RNA sequence: UUGCUCCACACAAUAUAGAUGGAUACGAAUAAGGCGUCCUUGUGGCGUCGCUGAACCAUAGCAGGCUAGCAACGGUGCACUUGGCGGAAAGGCCUUGGGUGCUUGCUGGCGAAUUGCAAUGUCAUUUUGCGUGGGGAUAAAUCAUUUGUAUACGACUUAGA
RNA sequence: GUCAAGCGUUCAUAGCGACAUUGCUUUUUGAUUCUUCGAUGUCGGCUCUUCCUAUCAUACCGAAGCAGAAUUCGGUAAGCG
């Protein structure tokens, strides 16, 4: 789950006599593997349509890679989650070079700030925010200023020995 | 949120020299000199053009950003105190017993001593802190004027003189007797 | 009459800052910061060394004193061209930091015969050094 | 790797130093800790003073001379923190605790010996900036230690002597560095530089 | 020379143990300068002496030796497991052992 | 019934929480410092360093023998000694000079074998005893008797050539 | 403890506080029958120690429908009675 992957999953709802060639529903799923992806596919299709895994089939599952994995992108994520007392819709902005990176950051962020588990979260939408000043959140907007530069004060240097002889420094 | 960079301006007037070794600030203007240890904040001072000093916080949370404007106000108070000084004027409020405030020597330690506060036989004593000058006003009755470079010292010594004359065991909406700060300003201002 | 405020000069996370990867696959190679993703993560690019363009935590990274002029979000061909124009590797090799890295790699590479020769030459230099000290 | 290791306890967190020292003692290393009045505990002073008074509260009710013995000196607070990280009721842990000496200040022999740090335990490497901390000399004085002023006087004396030592040591290393620089750019020194030396 | 050492020093740390049961048949050794299981893979199969002193000469020596061998690495930090011909006495917890350079590979 | 102590060296017995090249000395800060240099001597200017001790010192020679020179007047061991500093437990640190060896800084000569293909292959430091030869000093305590400032008995406080 | 209809000469909350509702305690009494029926001496008082704080007094304070006096509400506090 540190590497989520994104999959398109197309499922069908199996052809009967009255309906040959059914409607081919497609989802984008964030999962660790294809097993979890097909599981989540049937989870969301049993919430949208009158279908279930026993009366349907999977016709395709493909891993979608990121088109530009080394371009920095601003993402808006619309998410629905369960709290301890209700269900809430939430919009967050996440800055990464990948959609699965944004979704991993979202899951860590939701577990951190809201104590929301994976079982309580629906990703409603991930969309790359195409233009600056459509960026709503000011924790993202601070990284879009011109000629941005900052230091990292108080550098803590990792020691591999138990004892040090020098009384180290946190210069940087 | 951890704001990336929050930064405050500090304006130095012409006759003032500010020396900031690590976070120990020394401000030297015409009235004298002042020093403040600021090693409890973790800010970063820098000098722009010998009349402007930036102070900045990097990757600082809400409380750490809140302390930065405090640091700017502390160094501005140092500059204002060594340029203009501070002058706090207190009034004696009494109904029947006239509060008798004199300044006295006890072993060279320079005390304000207060007699007849609400008819008390107890002499009260507030030590004048170093830097604070006590004088008594002419053509304004019942006014004691505390002056000095350090607003901390002048304000705390005026607060000592106010808290030493608080009323015990009486309704203090009716027994208003005390010494109160009436004016806060500067020594040399117009 | 002069206001004196200390410098306290840090290395800035900025586009064009040269970084040394400590840990991972690259691990001792030079890259350059291409864009700042957030406070704890930047996009690096080390095409001379062989570092792929990647997102990385700054904790996998030590910044160097060396910068060069790079535009934000510059692609790998741009990074390579501007890195060669600024001649980053020749600034880096002349620093005392990279000489110490080369020194400890060289002392790691020494064989037993070379360690014996290091002992013999150190005693030979030591004799002259003690003569110079006792006449100065 | 030394026969005994002398830790200068200044700027160290008490638990993070005590677990490291407990593991060195049990693994067979003799440890002497100096400047235990300059140790740190994280969290504010009133916080840690209430913790000590909560500890001070508990004693054997029928005989206070057999109670938990509330030791007041900063070296003894460090010793108490390091017990409990050692099975001290066994012979092995008794022998481990016999490998440890903790002192306030730096007394003789150790004042002319190298002092080390434990960077796993350093307050400036472990605590987030802005986090409050307690100095163990101040805490010990608040809970009844008598000798804060004597240790400060002797440490000022020791530091005057140590600075007069270090002035002579810099005056010698000036000459040694210059004489090593005279031997540089010779056929032996370039031969040594070819081998990383 | 001033030194004649052809072994690496180590510390007998512990038996193999769970939280409450020990196994004296295996002993845990720290080797000086070894902080990594792959750095400690060099020492596998090396020949260990615990060298100790007794009052009674038995074959013209007051020095007695227990011989054993590094079997596998233990954990993440360069501790190894060792087995000896007779198990280590358990008062030697923290005592110094010798890891010889033979059987040699490199 | 030649007792006690100290010093040195001969041999024994007890052991050893565990020698195996060296515990290698600023202080302070860590949103700062170290070092070098310069001046106006400061909370100064300039340069440089860190990114770990992965260092530095030391380290060649029968467990390190015997011997011959060259260069230098350095390094180092042991005792003798001069002067000083050190009381936190100093019991150490820095010196002055003369001996006394050694030196791998450089170049030579001789020896090592059979411990038979590994078997720590014994080289450390506390207690003691006893032997020998070189100094030094020449007491108390307790019972018993006694006191009553003490006291169940012990103990305590007094006295007695 | 919360809520505040209402009382408090006007005024919900100085002090109170209905209709509701959330708790804590184990110094009451029930509920239970787990331990003891080859026996754990069963009421109260006397004596004596310690502990708790939900503080009556004493210390220092905040509030009042506290002018003074005398009270009332509340805080730290079990040091001492
Ligand atoms: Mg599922
Ligand atoms: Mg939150
Ligand atoms: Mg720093
Ligand atoms: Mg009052
Ligand atoms: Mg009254
Ligand atoms: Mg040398
Ligand atoms: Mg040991
Ligand atoms: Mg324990
Ligand atoms: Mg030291
Ligand atoms: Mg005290
Ligand atoms: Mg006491
Ligand atoms: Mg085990
Ligand atoms: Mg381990
Ligand atoms: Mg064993
Ligand atoms: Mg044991
Ligand atoms: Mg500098
Ligand atoms: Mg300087
Ligand atoms: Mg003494
Ligand atoms: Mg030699
Ligand atoms: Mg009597
Ligand atoms: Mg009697
Ligand atoms: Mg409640
Ligand atoms: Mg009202
Ligand atoms: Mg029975
Ligand atoms: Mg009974
Ligand atoms: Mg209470
Ligand atoms: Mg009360
Ligand atoms: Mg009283
Ligand atoms: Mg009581
Ligand atoms: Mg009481």
């Amino acid at each position: 789950m540190a590497h989520f992957k994104e999959y398109q999953v197309i499922g069908r709802r199996l052809p009967t006599e009255s309906v040959p060639e059914p409607k081919l529903f497609r989802m984008r799923i964030f999962a660790s593997n294809e097993v979890i992806a097909k599981s989540r596919y049937w989870y969301f299709l049993q919430k949208l349509h009158k279908v279930k895994k026993a009366s349907g089939e999977i016709v395709s599952i493909n891993q979608i890679n990121e088109a530009h994995p080394t371009k920095v992108k601003n993402f808006g994520v619309w998410v629905r989650y369960d709290s301890r007392s209700g269900t809430h819709n939430m919009y967050k902005e996440i800055r990464d070079v990948s959609r699965v990176a944004a979704v991993e950051t979202l899951y860590q962020d939701m577990a951190a700030r809201h104590r929301a588990r994976f079982r309580s979260i629906h990703i409603l939408k991930v969309a790359e925010i195409e233009k600056t000043a459509d960026v709503k959140r000011q924790y993202v907007k601070q990284f879009l200023t011109k000629d941005l530069k900052f230091p990292l004060p108080h550098r803590v240097q990792k020691s591999t020995k138990t004892f040090s002889y020098k009384r180290p420094s946190t210069f940087y | 949120m951890k704001y990336i960079q929050t930064e405050q301006q500090i304006e130095v007037p012409e006759g003032v020299t500010v020396s900031i070794k690590s976070r120990i600030v020394k401000v030297v203007g015409p009235r004298g000199t002042l020093t403040k240890n600021l090693k409890h904040i973790d800010v970063t001072f820098t000098k722009v053009n010998n009349q402007l000093i930036k102070v900045a916080v990097h990757n600082g949370g809400r409380k750490h950003v809140a302390a930065l404007r405090t640091v700017k106000s502390l160094v501005d108070n140092m500059i204002t105190g060594v340029t203009k000084g501070y002058k706090y004027k207190m009034r004696y409020v009494y109904a029947h017993f006239p509060i008798n405030v004199n300044i006295v020597e006890k072993d060279g330690a320079k005390f304000i001593e207060v007699r007849n506060f609400l008819g008390d036989k107890k002499i009260r004593n507030v030590p004048v802190r170093d830097g604070v000058t006590i004088e008594f006003s002419t053509n304004v009755k019942d006014e004691i004027v505390l002056s000095g470079n350090s607003v901390e010292d002048v304000s705390q010594n005026a607060a000592d003189l106010q808290q030493i004359c608080r009323v015990r065991n009486k309704d203090i909406r009716k027994f208003l007797d005390g010494i109160y700060v009436s004016h806060k300003g500067f020594i040399t201002e117009d | 009459t002069d206001s004196i405020v200390k410098a306290s000069n840090w290395r800035l996370v900025e586009v064009g800052r040269v970084v040394l990867i400590k840990k991972g696959q690259s691990a001792g190679k030079l890259a350059a910061i291409v864009e700042i993703i957030d406070q704890k993560k930047v996009l690096i690019d080390g095409p001379k060394a062989g570092v792929p363009r990647q997102a990385i935590n700054l904790g996998q990274v030590v910044l160097t004193p060396l910068t060069f002029a790079l535009p934000r979000g510059a692609r790998t061909a741009t990074v390579s061209k501007k890195w060669a124009a600024a001649a980053v590797c020749e600034k880096w090799a002349a620093s005392s930091w990279a000489k110490k890295i080369a020194q400890r790699e060289r002392r790691a590479a020494l064989t037993d015969f070379e360690r014996f020769q290091v002992m013999v030459l150190r005693k030979q230099k030591r004799y002259t050094v003690k003569k110079a000290l006792a006449k100065a | 790797v030394e026969p005994v290791v002398v830790i200068d306890g200044k700027g160290h967190l008490v638990g993070r130093l005590a677990s490291v020292v407990a593991k060195q003692l049990l693994n067979g290393q003799k440890i002497v800790v100096v400047r235990a009045e300059e140790l740190n505990i994280s969290g504010e002073f009133f916080r840690n003073k209430l913790k000590y008074h909560d500890f001070l509260r508990k004693a054997t009710a029928f005989n206070k001379t057999r109670g938990p013995f509330h030791f007041r000196a900063p070296s003894r607070i460090f010793y108490k923190a390091l017990r409990g990280m050692v099975s001290h009721k066994t012979a092995r842990g008794k022998a481990a605790l016999e490998r440890l000496k903790v002192f306030e200040g730096i007394p003789p022999p150790y004042d002319k010996k190298k002092r080390v740090v434990v960077p796993q335990a350093l307050r400036v490497l472990r605590l987030k900036p802005g986090r409050k901390y307690t100095t163990l000399g101040k805490l010990s004085t608040s809970v009844g230690w008598k000798y804060e002023d004597v240790v400060a006087k002797l440490e000022a004396k020791r530091k005057v002597s140590s600075a007069e030592y270090y002035a002579k040591k810099r005056a010698f290393t000036k000459k040694v560095a210059s004489a090593n620089a005279t031997a540089a750019e010779s056929d032996v020194a370039k031969q040594l530089a070819a081998l990383g030396y | 020379a001033e030194s004649h050492r052809l072994y690496v020093k180590g510390k007998h740390l512990s038996y193999q143990r769970s939280k409450r049961v020990n196994n004296p048949n295996v002993s845990l050794i720290k080797i000086e300068g070894v902080a990594t299981p792959q750095d400690a893979q060099f020492y596998l199969g090396k020949r260990i002496a615990y060298v100790y002193r007794a009052s009674k000469e038995v074959r013209g020596s007051k020095i007695r030796v227990m011989w054993g061998k590094v079997t596998r690495t233990h954990g993440n930090s360069g501790v190894v497991r060792a087995t000896f011909r007779n198990n280590l006495p358990a008062k030697t917890f923290g005592a110094s052992v010798r890891i010889f350079l033979y059987p040699s590979n490199i």
